[PDB]
């Protein structure tokens, strides 16, 4: 029964893999999209897995409830024309593709270790094997959470940034209507 | 894990059994409304009707027009009834009944209702024709523009408590009714959810789709009857988020005294009559707050979309974020920030 | 409040006792696998001569 | 037209009256939003004089006294 | 006060019509220089550079960045003359040259996201304030929204600066999962040595760099300056480039690093090579950008290089300026106007201009002999403190490619002042309109403190010596 | 197996024109739905911060209602309509 | 309420919903052990009952008034072996 | 710290404690009758406690392996309490951790119970709750006597209880 | 640390390697956007820190108005030529 | 099941129309039996041809119909609709629906009487009450 | 800013040894900050645990081989 629930992460990572070959592959752009919301969800649950449950749900209620909803959105009204995927036009980027895939695979994980070897580097991403404990304290006394730790700090600490963040959403206020809306009058 | 399979069912036959017979008290109280009768044919008094609409329309053919999609007229419908359905995990029926039982209860219910749009943005693009793509838009501009009111009042009584677990907003509830110092938010709550459900007077595409060759949910068969056990829980759902945000949900006068007079001790027929007694308070609201869909689908004409998208956004959004200023104010002048807990 | 914390040092005390129990009993485990090498196990890899629980182990199966 | 704007700066007064009789959906949102942060301002001061004052904080966490350790007995082993 | 400035605008702006948008301009343009004179006492505070921490670490403030602070708003009080005071009363002046209603508000955020970043001493507010510079840039682009050109530059450069903002966030994600820390003043000569963060820091230095031209990426960014209007490449070719290298020159990153030296030796080759063939102005000045960054970007490896910085970045803003007004008062005495965006394209457009205005030539003989490095204009004495500071901190074959990509810059330099000495018929004899009093002033401004500037180089070095040491 | 886990599983398995007041609404709603979505750590972190971060979350309101008032006196959201009702006068020359 | 046909199938969702919540009230308590259901639980609180499942046999919301434990409870201690996130 | 995420294994130690340090007594008591017990062992643990967590400071690192001392003190003492109470005090004691119990450990539903069990406390024990840092001024909320919020079902024994001791004059 | 850097590679190579549409862009961007927080959310955790996911919050914000002031500038592309082909930007 | 929800379409409804909603009416509420019209043929099982079938209409009235989903029955309702009535010898008339589609019930009338469309409705819950669905393929 | 801050608004778990290695910077001048390696190098092994790991890894190979 345990073990049945082990491998979870490795069942995203795999289908992670899917829904990108899938967004890239598919002939019209709105299954692509749907891919984009599989995507997310998966996102959604790896994050749950790993006991950011809050996260997951701020993902489904703001890339899949407000962009994705505009993706559509757009897409729907736009004649955004295609070129269905091919052999004589995308072939041709295959030992590109290859070889920009694996450099950019072992130095994206290469670069988060601090050993001098190069090889080792790689080595030490790949020792994914050792088990972590948990242990348990009492000194936590409130029932303070991730998004209470978020507003404490974001709202005291860096409150700089949350009166910063107001003017780029006044850009996203402002910016499309100037675009958009034409003042002729 | 037998008894949560127990639990499961009977959740699901309770609300399921629930929608039915709402399309019946739908149809039976707009009758006398209209100073006619029925259905009251089809069973003793009607109480039949809404299984005999489904038995009709599961004999049905499954037709597919020409230049259609198949999978998306498909998929969508039945996405669109679980997640509907899902929303009806977090709602109590009494201090912990529930089968979810999460900490985060109002931000789950709160991300599914951003999931329901998709059905009305997958059925205009069941239609390769060019206007339906239109009407499905002006549909989803509406939704989209009410979600921001919802929420909107879902954080406003939040800073009266900082928890996001349902069974603790009901239970700070016992003191008083969050509709009693927030009266006016009780309307625009009620008047957004009709909107969100695009039910009259928010009935703006169907209508005026249903003149046009399309533009419209022309589906039949099961699809059919999915889309209208979706739009007829989303309803309760919506007025169950009334119930337990604004008025008390399961609360009701305090049976203290009551219990005390005649039971003695905690048997299995105190808990019993105790969530009795809870559930019917949360059901009787669930009922007036339903008969207050029809009530107003009895009299109100229409929208426009123009006259829509200017009540939201230039008339109900300003009260808001100016309630915003004055509610938090209101805790600070006197010293009464909620803890969380 | 004030009741969880009266009650804090009771509970930490029993889950200090019991972390010293299983990180010594962890030491004393590994130096009968590792009883024929000049291997030392006792040799902290922390170069401050604090108590550290392991924080990591071999997977049990 | 028949009930244009008299402008802010041609008559406050006569300008509020406009509003409150033409365009009641911003004039009671900014009365409601300015009621806010201006009484905070005002009847804060006043409500802890003389209403009540406002209360003492909450721990937060175990308080760690600021003193140096005392020999005790008691409860020792035996 | 650019706050209070940009707040105020949003509800005077909406309040106001079409026609007052010059007059807003003219009061921002004046709001800033009263900012300018009666705030610049603030000077004292960094005495013996004493440095301050603000809104907890987020921010930042020295007289680096208080220099870099007054800079851009005396750029921002010039580039907003160009908007409210129009050069000729005449249609067609009219009809070239007329502000959007909301340019004026993204200018001002677009300085504040500039702020912000030389500001910033922690990758958050780094993070926010490129993001802020980035996509008021974007929207900078694209308000002439009827125009081409400028669609699809900026859809390209939203793109394309996207990428590298991803670029930029991996390279912030890796040093935190690296070191628990958002903060460079957590780094010091022990975690420096210790610690293989090579490539997690030349990887922020290239999101940053690919931002604003450095090669072999350098196309996208002349592409787009050459497709967008003039007065918008005035603007989005100079903040950008003040504030992210401003970041980098401040923040020791890059103290001997190879890949740098490649790529900013790259740069000084191709700015002055592909900029020779060029018939068209701005892809001309483009390029010139670009091999002053290539200058400027060998000053990331020095660990003292503020005098030398603060001198050249300060004379090619005026430069830079001073050539494009210029370029601006000579559509006057053209005969073909190309577009309603874009009047004048090619070089050979401003053939005759000295027998219709001389002392304009005049004026682009000085600015040109600035660029070019030729004594006593503020040009030598800025590559001169260059020269100064690599050499003495151990580079030398850069030092060599600094001198031919100088002659080598000094070709396309001169083909404006070559083909603008040329004689020409059909020359001017008199016209009864006249250019505006302002713009002309602020031109003459700039073009005698790029000849006569080398008066106080001794007093700049005094103050230099006590509020920079 | 809990009842949330068993149920959250079982559902499932058992050419044109337009008015860019129509694209409008959707891209505004992105920002606004930020904003709101961002006041949930102040009303779950409203206690510890007590007075500093009410005024904090208050400039940040005020600074997004300005935005607001932007997009209202813009009239960004109106439809507009082309076949106008002739309003000029009529008049005859003599 | 003079309409009863109407008000019927409203006596239907009220009556049906109404044993709903009686009957998971039931269970409930049935699965707890004869207790009303806990809600709104923190990490204490967990940490806490799982504490109560070392002290009592693993006998889920069962309570003991005892001052001194059984010595299988200085035994039962338990750690987590988490599994490598990656 | 943090919870288990996405796998997780309990595994325990069959393992002795070291022969140098000695042995101690565990209080075996659930977070029912140790909540209700709380005030009474904090009024009487507050040195010991105290001692404790200053030597956890003072160690710096070392805390799990030199406060055992002072950790067994306070357990000892802590069990002398629910010793007293359980000799003394047991049915009160019950009747609390029982309201609770049928409650979310809330104490607002308790108040009757809580006020004969510190009532028989400190008549026998002399140990009486005290919620410090307050003011003079502010009212106890275990004192108030109609607070706004009340439970949904007054326990049924406490509350008989409750009115045969005020007949009796107990309270 | 994995699904996050493939993600993210995999979008990136969509992204270079994509000669159909545009659409496609907008998704890797997000894609991409998307591995980053996963990524430093995974450290986050691991330790036990908040910094992380300020910054996650912070990147989510800042994606959507990305995406919005992106689909306004498509929009005027549209206005001016009617049709985005395949192969224009 | 076809019985109690018996929802004809929206079509077909031009002329004597007047009568048909009186059968919507309070006096006589057809939808007490179940009755439900509906704006699309494809939700639709019952097509009402009342008034006249003109040759100008005839087509758009063989497309609803083959949009229908099958089982599909058609009454008519009105003698211009069954044999042209009043407008028989016209040139701008089909003499018959019957030369278009295939009807099930004829009510007489012009206009019809409430009670005669419920009793033709009443006779076609009949034909279908009076069918073999499961018997037939038992018989075949 | 928000630095040493836990995700219930805590202390991290790496803290201490941050604190330490804090400590002994202040204490310490850019020509004596050698002194500091060992508590640097205790933050990074608290933050990464490569030492221990590496540690695990010879004793798992010393149930491996040894015995099989
Ligand atoms: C006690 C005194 C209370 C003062 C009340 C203020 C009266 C407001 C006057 C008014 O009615 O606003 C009308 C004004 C213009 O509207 P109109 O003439 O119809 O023309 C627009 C279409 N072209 O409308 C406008 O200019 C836009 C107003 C939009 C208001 C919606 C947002 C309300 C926010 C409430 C918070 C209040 C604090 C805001 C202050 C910001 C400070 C930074
Ligand atoms: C924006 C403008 C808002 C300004 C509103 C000011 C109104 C002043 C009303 C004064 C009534 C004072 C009555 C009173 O004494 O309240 C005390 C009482 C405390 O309750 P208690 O159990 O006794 O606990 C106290 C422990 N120290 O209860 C209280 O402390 C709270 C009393 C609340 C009074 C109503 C405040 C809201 C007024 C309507 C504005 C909001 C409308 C939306
Ligand atoms: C943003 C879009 C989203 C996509 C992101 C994709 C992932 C991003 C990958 C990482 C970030 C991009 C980095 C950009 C390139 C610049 C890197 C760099 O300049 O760092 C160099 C730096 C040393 O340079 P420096 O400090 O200047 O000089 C002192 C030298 N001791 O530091 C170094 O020394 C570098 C370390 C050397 C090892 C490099 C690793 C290469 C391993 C690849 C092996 C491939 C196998 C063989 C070929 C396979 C093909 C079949
Ligand atoms: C099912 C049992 C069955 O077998 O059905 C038996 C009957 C027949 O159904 P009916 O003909 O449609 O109703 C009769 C309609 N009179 C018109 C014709 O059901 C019923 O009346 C209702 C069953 C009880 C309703 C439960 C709520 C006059
Ligand atoms: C500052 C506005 C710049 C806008 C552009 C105008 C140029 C003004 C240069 C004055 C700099 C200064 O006087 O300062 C000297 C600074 C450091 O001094 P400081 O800390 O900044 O104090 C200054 C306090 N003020 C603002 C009240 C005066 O040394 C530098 O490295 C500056 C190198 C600049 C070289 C450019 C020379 C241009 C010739 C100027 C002829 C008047």
């Amino acid at each position: 029964m345990m073990y049945l629930t082990y491998y979870f992460i490795e069942i995203t990572i795999f289908l992670a893999i899917l829904c990108t070959i899938f967004i890239i592959s598919a002939k019209n752009p709105m299954v692509s999209i749907l891919y984009m919301i599989a995507l997310f969800v998966i996102a959604a649950m790896y994050l749950y897995l790993i006991g950011l449950g809050i996260f997951s749900l701020l993902y489904i209620m703001i890339y899949i409830g407000a962009i994705a909803v505009l993706f559509l959105f757009i897409i729907t009204l736009l004649d955004i024309n295609s070129t269905e995927l091919s052999v004589k036009s995308n072939i041709r980027d295959l030992p590109l593709v290859l070889i920009s895939l694996i450099v950019l695979t072992i130095s994206g994980l290469m670069i988060y270790s601090n050993d001098s070897i190069l090889i080792n580097k790689l080595l030490e991403a790949f020792g994914n094997d050792y088990n972590t404990i948990i242990t348990q304290d009492w000194f936590n006394i409130e029932n303070t959470t991730l998004l209470t730790t978020i507003g404490n700090v974001l709202l005291t600490n860096n409150a700089f940034i949350l009166l910063v963040l107001a003017i780029v959403l006044l850009l996203g206020i402002i910016g499309p209507i100037s675009i958009t809306m034409k003042h002729k009058e | 894990m037998i008894i949560n399979i127990v639990e499961i069912l009977i959740f699901l036959v309770c609300v399921l059994f629930s929608v039915a017979y709402l399309t019946v008290a739908e149809r039976k109280t707009l009758a006398y409304m209209q100073r006619r009768l029925g259905p009251n044919f089809v069973g003793y008094y009607g109480l039949l009707q809404a299984f005999a609409d489904a038995v009709k329309l599961l004999l049905k053919e499954i037709v597919l027009p020409k230049e259609s999609n198949y999978i998306i007229l498909v998929i969508s419908p039945l996405i669109t009834l679980i997640t509907a359905l899902i929303g009806w995990v977090v709602i109590p029926l009494g201090p912990g009944i529930t089968l979810g039982e999460l900490n985060l209860g109002i931000l789950f219910s709160l991300a599914i209702g951003s999931l329901g749009v998709f059905g009305s943005l997958l059925s205009g693009w069941s239609s390769n024709s060019k206007y339906s793509l239109l009407g499905s838009i002006r549909s989803t501009a509406q939704l989209i523009s009410y979600e921001l009111i919802l929420t909107s009042i879902f954080i406003i009584i939040i800073m009266f408590v900082s928890s996001l677990n349902i069974t603790t907003i009901i239970e700070t509830q016992r003191v008083v009714w969050y509709c009693i110092p927030l009266l006016p938010l009780l309307l625009i709550f009620f008047i957004a959810s009709v909107a969100e459900t695009a039910r009259p007077p928010f009935d703006l595409t169907e209508s005026e789709s249903e003149l046009v060759a399309g533009y419209f949910t022309e589906y039949s068969g099961s699809p059919f009857v999915f889309f209208f056990l979706a739009e007829y829980s989303n309803i309760i759902l919506i007025s169950a988020f009334n119930g337990y945000l604004l008025l008390g949900g399961y609360l009701s006068f305090n049976y203290s005294y009551l219990f005390n007079i005649l039971f003695n001790d905690y048997s299995y027929v105190s808990f019993l009559f105790e969530g009795l007694i809870n559930s019917s308070a949360y059901a009787i609201k669930l009922v007036f707050l339903m008969f207050s869909f029809i009530w107003v689908r009895a009299a109100f004409p229409r929208f426009t979309y123009d006259n829509l998208i200017n009540f939201c956004w230039i008339i109900l959004l300003p009260l808001l974020f100016g309630i915003f200023l004055i509610i938090p104010s209101t805790l600070y002048i006197f010293d009464s920030f909620p803890t969380l807990i | 409040l004030w009741a969880r914390i009266y009650l804090m040092p009771l509970l930490q005390a029993e889950e200090d006792r019991q972390t010293v129990r299983r990180s010594i009993a962890q030491l004393e485990r590994e130096k009968e696998i590792m009883k024929g090498t000049g291997f030392d196990v006792d040799k902290s890899v922390y170069n401050d001569g604090k108590f550290h629980a392991p924080a990591l182990m071999i997977p049990p199966k | 037209m028949i009930n244009a704007n008299p402008g802010f700066w041609n008559g406050p007064f006569r300008y509020l009256r406009w509003s409150a009789h033409n365009r009641p959906h911003l004039f009671f949102a900014f009365a409601i939003g300015i009621a806010g942060p201006v009484a905070a301002l005002t009847l804060t001061p006043l409500r802890r004089k003389y209403l009540y004052p406002d209360h003492s904080p909450l721990p937060q966490s175990y308080p760690l006294p600021q003193r140096a350790r005392e020999q005790l007995t008691g409860f020792d082993d035996e | 006060m650019l706050i209070l400035a940009i707040i105020s605008l949003i509800t005077f702006v909406s309040m106001s019509k079409l026609s007052d948008n010059r007059a807003i301009i003219r009061l921002i343009n004046i709001y800033l220089i009263l900012v300018l004179v009666l705030d610049s006492f603030l000077y004292l505070l960094f005495l013996n550079n004493q440095t301050y921490t603000v809104m907890g670490e987020l921010l930042i403030f020295n007289s680096f960045t208080f220099y870099i602070d007054m800079l851009i708003y005396f750029i921002m009080i010039v580039i907003s003359s160009l908007y409210g005071y129009n050069l000729y009363n005449n249609n067609l002046y009219k009809t070239l040259f007329e502000p959007k209603k909301e340019l004026i508000i993204l200018f001002l955020i677009n300085i504040l996201g500039a702020l912000l970043i030389v500001h910033s001493n922690d990758f958050i507010t780094l993070f926010v304030a490129i993001e802020l510079q980035s996509y008021s840039i974007y929207l900078i682009t694209a308000i002439y929204n009827s125009s081409y050109k400028a669609s699809k530059a900026s859809m390209l450069y939203f793109f394309m600066g996207g990428i590298l903002s991803i670029l930029i966030a991996y390279s912030i994600n890796t040093y935190y999962s690296v070191l628990n820390s958002y903060t460079l003043h957590s780094l010091d000569s022990l975690i420096i040595n210790t610690l293989d963060l090579n490539l997690i820091l030349i990887a922020l230095s290239l999101g940053l760099l690919f931002k604003i031209g450095i090669a072999p990426l350098h196309k996208w960014l002349i592409s787009i300056y050459e497709n967008t209007p003039i007065l918008i490449t005035i603007y989005i070719s100079l903040i950008p480039k003040i504030s992210i290298l401003s970041y980098l020159v401040l923040s020791n990153i890059s103290i001997n690093s190879l890949v740098i030296s490649i790529l900013a030796i790259l740069t000084l080759l191709v700015g002055s090579v592909g900029g020779l063939l060029q018939i068209k102005i701005k892809r001309l000045l483009a390029f010139s950008g670009l091999t002053n960054a290539g200058y400027m970007m060998l000053l990331l490896l020095l660990n003292n290089n503020e005098f030398s910085y603060l001198y050249y970045i300060t004379q090619y803003s005026i430069s830079h300026l001073a050539i494009f007004m210029i370029i601006i008062f000579s559509i006057y005495y053209i005969n073909y106007i190309n577009n309603q965006y874009n009047p004048i394209i090619y070089v050979n457009q401003l053939k005759g201009l000295i027998h219709d205005n001389a002392y304009l030539v005049l004026s682009m003989a000085i600015v040109v002999f600035s660029f070019i490095g030729i004594p006593p204009l503020l040009g030598f004495f800025g590559k001169l403190n260059i020269l100064m500071s690599i050499l003495n901190n151990g580079y030398y074959f850069i030092s060599i490619v600094l001198i031919v990509a100088s002659l080598i810059s000094a070709l396309y330099y001169l083909y404006l002042l070559n083909v603008s000495i040329q004689d020409k018929n059909n020359i001017l004899i008199n016209s009864n309109e006249t250019v505006s009093s302002v713009l002309s002033y602020i031109l003459s401004s700039l073009i005698i403190l790029i000849t006569f500037g080398f008066i106080y180089n001794s007093l700049i070095i005094d103050i230099f010596n006590v509020y920079f040491n | 197996m809990n009842t949330f886990i068993i149920f959250i599983i079982l559902i499932p398995i058992v050419r044109l024109a337009f008015n860019a007041a129509f694209i409008l609404v959707a891209i505004l709603f992105l920002p606004f739905d930020l904003e709101i979505s961002t006041l949930l750590p102040y009303v779950m972190s409203i206690y510890l911060v007590s007075n500093y971060g009410f005024t904090i979350v208050l400039l940040f309101l005020l600074i997004l209602i300005i935005g607001f008032v932007y997009e209202i006196n813009t009239n960004a959201l109106k439809i507009n309509k082309h076949n106008k009702p002739n309003t000029d006068s009529l008049i005859y020359k003599l | 309420a003079i309409p009863f046909e109407a008000l019927l199938p409203y006596g239907i969702i009220f009556g049906l919903l109404t044993a709903g919540g009686g009957a998971m009230q039931v269970l409930h308590v049935y699965r707890n052990g004869g207790v009303r259901d806990r809600f709104a639980i923190d990490q204490w609180d967990s940490q806490m009952m799982e504490r109560d499942l070392r002290l009592n046999g693993g006998q889920g919301r069962k309570q003991v008034d005892q001052a001194t434990a059984p010595e299988a409870f200085k035994h039962n201690h338990v750690w987590k072996s988490e599994r490598p996130l990656i | 710290p943090r919870e288990a995420a996405a796998h997780w294994v309990p595994f325990e130690d069959k393992a002795n404690m070291p022969d140098n340090v000695p042995d101690v007594v565990e209080v075996g008591a659930t977070s029912a009758p140790l909540l209700s017990a709380s005030y009474f062992i904090g009024a009487k643990c507050k040195p010991y406690n105290d001692d404790f967590m200053l030597c956890r400071e003072e160690s710096q690192g070392s805390g799990a392996i030199d406060c055992l001392k002072e950790g067994r003190r306070v357990t000892r003492c802590a069990v002398s309490v629910i010793e007293d109470i359980n000799k003394s005090c047991l049915d009160e004691f019950r009747l609390h951790w029982q309201c609770l119990e049928q409650n979310n450990h809330q104490l607002s539903g308790c108040r009757k119970a809580e006020a004969l069990l510190n009532k028989c406390v400190f008549t026998k024990l002399n140990l009486e709750k005290k919620i410090p840092g307050l003011r003079p001024d502010e009212e106890p909320v275990f004192l108030k006597k109609d607070p706004w919020i009340k439970p949904a079902v007054d326990d049924f024994k406490s509350v008989r209880a409750y009115a045969e001791a005020k007949k009796n004059g107990t309270l | 640390m994995f699904i996050g850097t493939i993600i993210l590679v995999l979008s990136f190579l969509g992204f270079v390697f994509n000669r159909r549409n545009i659409i496609l862009a907008f998704i890797c961007l997000e894609t991409m956007l998307l591995g980053i927080n996963l990524i430093l959310l995974r450290n986050s955790v691991l330790f036990d820190d908040i910094s992380g996911s300020l910054f996650a919050i912070v990147i989510i914000i800042l994606a959507g108005v990305e995406s919005a002031i992106g689909l306004s500038l498509l929009v005027s592309y549209y206005r001016l030529r009617g049709v985005i082909n395949s192969y224009g930007i | 099941a076809r019985q109690g929800s018996f929802w004809p379409v929206t079509f077909g409804l031009a002329c004597c129309a007047v009568e048909m909603m009186h059968v919507s009416a309070p006096r006589y509420d057809q939808d007490r039996l179940g009755i439900i019209f509906r704006a699309s043929p494809r939700q639709s099982d019952i097509m009402i041809v009342a008034g006249t079938l003109t040759n100008k209409m005839a087509p758009v009235l063989r497309q609803v119909y083959d949009q229908m989903p099958e089982p599909r029955w058609v009454i008519s309702m009105g003698s211009c609709a069954n044999g042209g009535g009043y407008y028989h010898f016209s040139y701008s008339v089909v003499r018959g629906c019957d030369r278009i589609v295939p009807v099930d019930v004829y009510v007489p009338g012009c206009p019809p009487t409430s009670e005669a469309l419920m009793y033709g409705v009443f006779q076609l819950q009949r034909k279908m009450r009076n069918t073999k669905i499961t018997r037939m393929w038992y018989r075949k | 800013t928000a630095a040493g801050i836990s995700l219930t608004g805590g202390r991290n778990r790496c803290f201490s040894e941050w604190q330490s290695f804090m400590h002994c910077t202040a204490k310490t001048d850019a020509k004596s900050r050698a002194q500091c390696l060992p508590n640097f190098e205790d933050y990074m092994e608290c933050l990464h645990h490569t030492k221990e790991k590496a540690r695990l890894r010879e004793i798992e190979s010393v149930l491996k081989q040894k015995k099989e």
